[PDB]
């Protein structure tokens, strides 16, 4: 497997600091990119990754950025205390505050409204209701991940909590990691019908936990602390990048192959 | 045994009934998965959705191109031979028509390039 670069890009250095690309999505078409540099929303596109839009509407620095699985709006959070929802051409479509700060945003492949997580707690915001409930978490959440069929949510903390706090059924499934959650994920090739979830936990392993909270498998070492999870070739392999400076690519039982 | 208000009976040889529902569309076609293990779905109005054999929930929906989407054009013919299952590259075995004469035949639940090729005439069965 030979890896070589095709494009690259690199935000403009402003004081003397790069902003960071803290959040990446691909578009579920395959060709639009979004990337978050300083305040701004930058779009690519995949094969040659020319700067499409430009948005600038959020007033401090992005974390998180997602996707829709139409292809057709796609959400920016940045850290002014406010979620953003976005069109493809660059119309906002509501602008509606949080309490202190907002740290992910997930979309569900099957239903058309997000999750965003932030620091009161996560937030349900859907097109045809603007109400979104609020109640009180321990601390502020790290990140988010659906289930590829809608049926359970995952939040990734920091303490470890990981619940599966899903609408549909009430019922909490509680993960307890020592090390922070950083990044987590939901297998979209499942195999006889077991939901999975790979758990990415800074602590240099990489955990597999069922929704029965049962560890799959082994818990695997690394020799980084992952912040990134993802799959290749729809659950073939799982994408992990992290302080390695460097992106590695595993198979599903959690063994090292190629960087 | 699917109805016209949705309700579906999944039911064995013998007669023990595997699992049943009351979706909220309007049924009206309904066709097997050529794996198995999926159930294409037909609304009324005209859309297609693909659910699961066991569990039944609302998996995803078919990509159509055929259909204009200006009005709800009922369908008459949704069938999936399943004759090239294990086939490195299957065949348009899929099938979606309409009450217009849209033929739209897809190698896949959700294939992108299907071999769409029209007819004039209408269609029934």
């Amino acid at each position: 497997m030979h890896t070589s670069v095709r494009w690259s890009e690199t935000a403009d250095a402003v004081k003397g600091i790069r902003p960071p690309v803290n959040s990446l999505c691909y578009s579920p078409s395959g060709d639009y990119v979004v990337a978050s540099c300083g305040v701004r929303v930058l779009v690519y596109a995949a094969s040659t990754g020319t700067l499409l839009h430009s948005l600038m509407g959020h007033q401090d620095t992005i974390y998180c950025v997602d996707y829709s699985s139409d292809g057709k709006n796609f959400a920016s959070g940045g850290a002014d205390r406010t979620v953003i929802v976005w069109s493809s051409q660059g119309e906002g479509i509501v602008k509606y505050q949080h309490t202190e700060a907002i740290q992910a945003l997930a979309h569900n492949p099957t239903s058309s409204q997000l999750a965003s997580v932030s620091s009161v707690d996560w937030g349900i915001w859907s097109p045809e209701q603007p109400k979104v409930s609020k109640y009180s978490l321990p601390s502020k959440g790290l990140c988010a991940a659906w289930t590829p069929n809608g049926k359970t949510l995952a939040i990734g903390m920091l303490d470890g909590t990981v619940m599966m706090l899903s609408k549909t059924s009430e019922e909490k499934v509680i993960i307890r990691r020592p090390a922070p959650v950083w990044a987590l994920a939901f297998t979209p090739l499942r195999e006889n019908g077991i939901d999975v979830l790979a758990i990415g936990s800074w602590d240099q392993r990489l955990s597999f936990y069922n929704l029965s909270g049962t560890a799959v498998g082994r818990e695997r070492e690394l020799d980084f602390d992952p912040c990134s999870v993802s799959y290749f070739n729809d659950g073939e392999y799982i994408l992990l990048s992290g302080s390695d400076h460097k992106v590695t690519l595993f198979t599903k039982d959690g063994n090292r192959l190629i960087e | 045994i699917t109805y016209e208000d949705g309700a579906v009976i999944v039911g064995g040889v013998d007669g023990n009934r595997y699992w049943g529902r009351e979706l909220p569309y309007k049924l009206a076609k309904v066709c097997w998965g050529a794996d198995g293990n999926s159930i294409l779905f037909g609304t009324a109005t005209g859309e297609v959705y693909v659910h699961d054999a066991s569990s039944g929930e609302h998996l995803s929906q078919v990509e159509i191109k055929c259909n204009d989407g200006k009005a709800p054009s009922p369908l008459a013919g949704l069938s999936w031979h399943p004759a090239w299952v294990e086939r490195p590259e299957p065949l348009a075995t899929l099938a979606v028509c309409y009450q217009s004469g849209k033929l739209q035949l897809m190698t896949s639940i959700g294939d992108e390039t299907p071999c769409n090729v029209d007819r004039d005439l209408p269609a029934h069965f």
